[PDB]
């Protein structure tokens, strides 16, 4: 039993990083985003905090 | 880069061409002051003169 609920938990951990590696870039790439509408000049500097944090 | 919406572009270039033309509109306005002969050929003797 404990074998398989290690196993078990390992197996669903790779599947909980694997998701969180994907909002990681997801996030990154609409810091990406909010960066260059910052650079050019429509969103203000408090945008691209939220979007640092 | 498509940071923002192809509707958002277009409704703000819509607003860039209607602002145009309404400086088009003030400036048409301000070169009617101005008063431009509309045909060439010998100008008489003004009806009215300056101050009027």
């Amino acid at each position: 039993a404990s074998v398989a609920t290690a196993y078990l938990t390992l197996k669903a951990d790779q599947a909980q990083l694997q998701l969180t590696k994907d909002t990681l870039g997801t996030y990154q790439k609409s810091f990406d985003l909010t960066q260059r509408s910052y650079d050019v000049g429509v969103a203000s500097a408090l945008d691209l905090r939220q979007a640092q944090t | 880069d498509q940071a923002v919406s192809k509707q958002q572009y277009a409704d703000a270039n819509a607003a860039y061409l209607q602002s145009k033309a309404a400086v088009e509109q003030a400036r048409i306005n301000l070169r009617y002051t101005k008063v431009l002969s509309p045909i060439s050929g010998r100008i008489g003797r003004s009806a009215v003169t300056e101050g009027a």
